């Protein structure tokens, strides 16, 4: 089966150059075009441009001409997109894709590309289980995940340990540019007293790992 | 260049319900061609050259059109088909797409479960105060959530966000924050969530008292 | 009466006119190959490209004279010829008016086994239209019935029955070919674990065993003819061990 | 000011085909208006306010567009709907229409039968020779008729004349009459019509000699 | 039911003036704008003008402006066209139409205004079937029109009960300025002994009929 | 692909020489002139002159010419513009760009030589919210960046993390001969107090790197 | 020794209007060349040889002309059009550009919010005492600041500068900055700017008191 | 079209107009040049340069009444071929009256294989560098035209060695080809990004012929370089290209 695989995420300083990758396997790599689209946070589909490995022939986007640059490598059936100065309006997601006629058929797994000149891990803070976030047996707590940058960030609990609702809401951008997040998950409200919750915090951009107990409120 | 315009932007779909969107050229192209992208993953091809279907796609979808006008068809709605649909141009250059239809499931009205959380003390000795009030399993997404402070509405300063949809039951979940300096919180008492929602017979309100215990 | 194309052959410019270097818009499909046999009472007839292409319906159709229509075969090594298809009337309207849009087809072009081939064609007065395509070789169902692909083996038939028989050993039968009396019968699971070697200057079905180091249940038992125009490439015969009954 | 430009101007459909046709406004208009007309009588309102039906029209038909540039599709093609269909807009003063699209029917090939007619006696004592060569009931319409006298060819007198599609069985005739003095009639003996057609392998020549009743 | 019926046909030597008029009924004639259009046979439709029974308020086809004039009576519920100095060209045919929004939703049946400098009637011949060379299957028969000014003839067999088999070609401008035009019918050829066939010719432009008997010719 | 890569930015004694490079790759080098062109900041583009990297002939704008020497090296593809005596005058950005027929189509990405007798990096100063403001309603605040010689200085906030909401503000030459610019952002004034805004000046020419916090001024 | 005169140097164009712009030789020329360059980047080539679209720009551009004449089209015009274009020629030497057209996107009046800046206590340490009026995301360009210092209008102590126009919401903003000594600055008490725009029916003044918070 | 064009043997330039510019604007190209055959009936026909160019619109040429043409070898070679065209009458219309432009063509200047041509035009009278210029470098013996020129013949231009070479060992490459009647001897060679083997073939006989290459580097997909040692073409013989293929080709 065809597939194609995208380089991981990367920060990038403003002004400095970087070079994502696209590895193909599956099919003949001269027979197909490869196309590089961008998907910023306003989640709308930008087309970058095209090439085709046989030849290098390409054509861009003209928003984008002068801006990216496209490659192929034939021995490892390998495409290339390279920003030569990143700024921040090229902070989004990042995908190729094959073509033969004029639609694409299949898709790379997305590069996200940061462009910042630093990460910043998030503090973690209870949001702790109380009679005010109960309802029909159920008490809700979680994790208020809070000023990180960029995203994502991942949370599971008690290690992947916890059967239970869950509730992920989404990062919000904050107005420092900083972002936050809540996880909930939702329980027995006789298991407080009893049973531990740890949300298990993890922030890749910036290696972080934490792990935040999160303690029934004593007041019911 | 060539502009290709989705209608409508969004659409909700009750399951069993017939649903059309339409994808407008601004000039003549020879194909149109239909990406379907669910929430964190890459697009996928779904309908190309106007009319077939790519692997996988169940024959309930269905694309046609010609010259500047073409729609995609699905005879019967399934929860699994909300998601975000794309058309797409290569009949000249710049290839370009359009600007997306998002269709989400259509349900049977749901009241939120609203609950409160304090600031953590934690939070409170770094200087700020994050107050969370959380609408839980409702539907539709429109909601009013108001923050009051000591019967004081509040403006400015909260921020919401708002799941996707239940992949069982299809509601939304939604959480407010009302953000404040350590000194603003510690200088209140009550600190209230009113939550107003279709599902509710009269607006709902969950406080609580700073300065309990 | 409506136009038709009179095609002759042409000198035509080096092959460099052909390298597009921007990317033409992918939905543009006006130009289409297919292979086809050109004689069909004939076992091995040659195999032509059958080059059709569709002229846009707008304005320029009318002032249109000629096509012109080069091919390069990239395989071991390149060919380059090129046509000028004249057209024997104006066109008096942008579509056929007893079909669609204006299509036309050329003949020719002698296609060899496995060629990757280039196409490009552009109008009188102006690669506008290009297309490729790559030949299949001896195991494709039409290029089998080839003088070079049969001769190296394309329709033996050699009805291989390879069998797990005693302690590690395997008896393999095949019939032979009267284009060679020299075949090697090879085992290989997850390695090559065995070969033998039987020399068969009779048209019959011969019987060889093959000495396997590993589990010879379930692994392709392989063939090689050594027939004289494919030397140490001629087709291969595969199959599966099995248990004898 | 508005123009409509219509393509095809002429194609044909066989049973079951899907037809398209193309109408395109040379600046932006609110609606365009399709009228259908058969030989002989007033034109009929086919679509209406771009994809609206008229009452009584068949749902195999449909329109859609915007902006420039508008179509009438057929679903699948009906022998009823051969016709000229014309586009209309009064978005702008003038009101306009299109050149049209004659929709005709695709029917498998058919030879042309061949017969040839000496003048009459009649026509003889005025002095002038028509002699007439008949292709009946042959499709598809496209064919070539050659005069030869004495077996020279002849050229610049004549004149060809075909009908429209038989409604029964969709086929063409088509007349040719060559035109002679008298004194060049009586000149010669053989008089030949040879007739090229995709229906005939090789054409077919039909022939009388002159007063060999 | 709302009907348009307008005035009958008119043959004209170029040069004259003719005004042709439309009577509506079945609705509030002073609701609905009136247009005319012209049709050449064959061709295509120009709108010529439109007219606010209400208001008298006309607007022309600049390509016929000054050549008609748009009036109604609303105590008549009817339209009228006026088209001046007709030449050859004006010869068409000419509808009036019903449209409230932009298009058109009832036509009348036409009006037929026909230029000519004089009329001439034709001469009918027979093309007589090739009886010397019967059988095969079928013959064919039929009658040659000819030198007839100006347009139509109608051609009928056996007075109107020899439908089957007929073709009747359009007619052709002979370099003469005068028109031409066969009628031919196939028939089995064993009935060229049995049947009569007779071509009835008519030319209302000259008031003259033919019929013509068309007949094998002596073979014995 | 053809590319164009251009050396980087250049600070050079007042009268001093300089050489920048050009660096070409995806075609051969020796069939295209390559052109140099001149950006001021009237933004007014001034061809400098050409070179045929085939024999190193060259023509140059004779509004330039003896300032200016144009040479290749085969060897490595690249072109070369040196500036005997650089002035005031002649600080600009300079492109290479190649040609074909009249036109360039590809151009570098530009160098930008500056001519400066010193540098000097900027004092950064708080531009601090004020506390006269509307309940909710939006509060600005940015960073003064005053008095660096020569440009350009670089402005993010929050190490890149907060780009709404911000203006940078283009460089203003003061009449002492010193550049002098703002970088503001608004943001929601309840904001003010529970998030932290740090603006990251950088000044590469004077090797001067300042993040500067921005508070809402201390009442007391 | 040809020169290239261009005009117009600066236009603002509504969405959806056509957008015309022309290039003058100062003597007859073989063809003319066109680049697009937005600010910050290197110019493109836009349409070259006089009429020919490089590959990716949108076909609502075009070219034309001959001699000494020559202008270039937007059929339509689009935010992303918005750049300055600059015509080209090298029919002589020296190899010459015109001065360029700046074309800028119109979009709906807009009223800036105003924001007035005391100098910080680090900078008047220094000496010096900056003042900073800020008027966000303003349409037209076009505004007035007044400094007024306890009621004395101030002149020839302040400098302007201005944005290029926001790629996403197509508006300006804008600094004035007022500079004084530290001497002059702490003599007076009320610190105001003074706006006026087309989007404010009155004009806007933000005020603060020497030293207070 | 009114007037013509009677040509003849003018010097009067000098090859500095041709040299003003070292660079020649870019944009002077209403002058074109295409290669003709003098001769249609022979394959080593004399090859002619047809000089090609399109008159101005404008109200100027209403003073035109000649054309002056240089052709210069550029090898370190100077000019001295020019020709003056004269135009037999004044120009009435800056374009013919059905006709694009005013369009005239001069058929002469032999031309040599694979040679560097500047050829500059100017109008007489009127600047004063070159009104019109080109470069052409003719084409060479691979030509569709000159390969059947009989010194491109005699250095193998049709030879079809119908090359077949196949990747054998990780370090060796089976090379076949067809021989010429031109010669005994030949180099086939193998090359990636730099040469990675080479081997001498000697062989008298009209035959197909096999020989092996021992390679240094990667030889899947590289191009082989066949190089014949025909007579008059010493070491500049043409030489043949095919590529590397993994053989077996089948399954
Ligand atoms: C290269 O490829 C082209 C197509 O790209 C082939 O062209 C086709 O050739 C086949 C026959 O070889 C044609 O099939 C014939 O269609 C006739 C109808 O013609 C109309 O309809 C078709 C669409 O189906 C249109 O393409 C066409 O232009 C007309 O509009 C049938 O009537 C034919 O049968 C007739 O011929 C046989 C004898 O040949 C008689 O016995 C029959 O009774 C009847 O008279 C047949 O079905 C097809 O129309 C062609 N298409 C096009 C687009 O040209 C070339 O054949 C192919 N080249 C080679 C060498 O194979
Ligand atoms: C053949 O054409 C297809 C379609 O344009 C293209 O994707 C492919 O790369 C081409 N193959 C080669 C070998 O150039
Ligand atoms: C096509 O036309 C060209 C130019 O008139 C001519 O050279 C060629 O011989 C013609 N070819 C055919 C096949 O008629
Ligand atoms: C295959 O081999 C078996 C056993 O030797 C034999 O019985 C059978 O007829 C053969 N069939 C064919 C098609 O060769
Ligand atoms: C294979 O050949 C041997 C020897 O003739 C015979 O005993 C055996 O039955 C054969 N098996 C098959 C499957 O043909
Ligand atoms: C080359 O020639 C030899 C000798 O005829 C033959 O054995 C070998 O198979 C040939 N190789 C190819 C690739 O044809
Ligand atoms: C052209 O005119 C020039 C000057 O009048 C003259 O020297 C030359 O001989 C003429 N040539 C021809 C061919 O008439
Ligand atoms: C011909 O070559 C010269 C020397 O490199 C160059 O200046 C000139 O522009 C070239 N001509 C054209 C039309 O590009
Ligand atoms: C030289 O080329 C021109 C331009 O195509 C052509 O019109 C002319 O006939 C040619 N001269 C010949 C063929 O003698
Ligand atoms: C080249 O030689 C190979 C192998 O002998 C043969 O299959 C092929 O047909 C030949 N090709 C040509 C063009 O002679």
């Amino acid at each position: 089966e065809v597939q194609l695989q995208q380089s991981g995420p990367e920060l990038v300083k403003p002004g400095a150059s970087v070079k994502i990758s696209c590895k193909t396997s599956g099919y003949t790599f001269t027979e197909y075009t490869i196309h590089w689209v961008k998907q910023n946070h306003g989640k709308s589909l930008d087309w970058i441009g095209g090439i085709n490995p046989n030849n290098g022939g390409t054509t861009y986007n003209q928003e984008f001409k002068g801006k990216a640059t496209l490659t192929v490598d034939k021995s490892s059936s390998t495409a290339y997109m390279e920003f030569r100065s990143l700024t921040s309006e090229d902070s989004a997601v990042y995908y190729c894709a094959r073509s033969y006629y004029g639609y694409v058929d299949y898709w790379g797994q997305g590069t996200t590309l940061t462009a910042a000149a630093s990460t910043k891990g998030p503090s973690v803070f209870p949001l702790a289980p109380s009679s005010k976030s109960t309802s029909g047996g159920t008490a809700a707590l979680g994790c208020l995940v809070k000023d990180y940058f960029p995203e994502p960030v991942t949370v599971s609990w008690n290690s992947g340990a916890l059967t239970s609702g869950v509730h992920t809401f989404p990062a919000v951008l904050q107005s420092s540019g900083l972002y936050s997040l809540s996880s909930v998950v939702t329980v027995p409200s006789s298991s407080l007293g009893t049973q531990t919750y740890i949300c298990n915090v993890n922030h890749k951009p910036s290696n972080t790992k934490v792990d935040k107990k999160a303690e029934p409120k004593s007041c019911d | 260049q060539i502009v290709l315009t989705q209608s409508p932007a969004i659409m909700s779909a009750s399951p069993g319900e017939k649903v059309t969107m339409t994808c407008s050229a601004s000039s003549s192209i020879y194909y149109i061609h239909w990406y379907q992208q669910k929430s964190g993953t890459s697009p996928k091809r779904w309908i190309y050259d106007t009319s077939k279907l790519a692997s996988g796609v169940p024959a309930r979808f269905s694309g046609s059109g010609s010259g500047t006008s073409y729609s995609l068809t699905i005879s019967s709605m399934e929860a699994e088909d909300a998601a975000t649909y794309y058309c797409q141009q290569w009949s000249s250059n710049p290839f370009t797409f359009g600007s997306g239809t998002k269709l989400e499931i259509k349900r049977t009205v749901a009241a939120p479960s609203v609950f409160i959380f304090p600031p953590s003390d934690e939070q409170l000795k770094s200087g700020t105060a994050s107050v969370v009030c959380l609408l839980n399993n409702f539907y539709p997404r429109e909601a009013k959530v108001q923050w009051k402070v000591d019967n004081a509405l509040q403006s400015g300063n909260s921020q919401e966000s708002v799941t996707e949809q239940d992949s069982k039951d299809s509601t939304y979940s939604l959480s407010s924050t009302l953000t404040l300096s350590k000194a603003d919180y510690e200088k209140h008492k009550v600190y209230a969530c009113e939550v107003t929602h279709q599902g509710l017979s009269s607006p709902v309100t969950k406080s609580f008292n700073r300065g309990e215990c | 009466p409506e136009p038709t194309i009179q095609c002759g052959s042409e000198p035509g410019p080096s092959p460099e006119w052909m390298v597009r270097h921007t990317l033409t818009p992918g939905d543009l499909r006006d130009l289409r190959v297919e292979t086809i046999k050109s004689n069909v009472d004939l076992e091995d007839s040659p195999i032509l490209m059958n080059i059709s292409w569709i002229l846009r319906a707008d304005a320029s159709i009318r002032l249109l004279k000629a096509t012109k229509i080069c091919v390069m075969g990239k395989s071991h090594f390149q060919s380059y010829s090129c046509i000028r298809c004249n057209y024997t009337q104006a066109f008096q309207t942008q579509t056929r008016p007893s079909g669609g849009k204006w299509t036309f087809s050329y003949v020719g072009f002698p296609v060899e086994l496995n060629t990757v081939y280039f196409i490009g064609a552009h109008n009188i007065p102006n690669p506008s239209m290009a297309v490729n395509f790559t030949s299949p070789g001896c195991l494709d169902h039409v290029m089998k019935y080839k003088k070079k692909c049969i001769e190296a083996g394309s329709l033996w038939k050699p009805n291989i029955t390879a069998c797990k028989r005693s302690a590690n050993t395997v008896e393999v039968n095949f019939t032979t070919s009267p284009l060679g009396d020299r075949y090697m019968a090879l085992i290989q699971s997850t390695a090559v674990i065995g070969t033998s070697y039987v020399s068969e200057k009779e048209l019959t079905r011969t019987s060889v065993v093959v000495h396997v180091t590993g589990e010879s249940e379930g692994a392709v038992v392989q063939l090689t003819p050594y027939f004289h125009t494919c030397g140490n490439d001629c087709i291969r015969q595969r199959g599966t061990v099995v248990q004898c009954p």
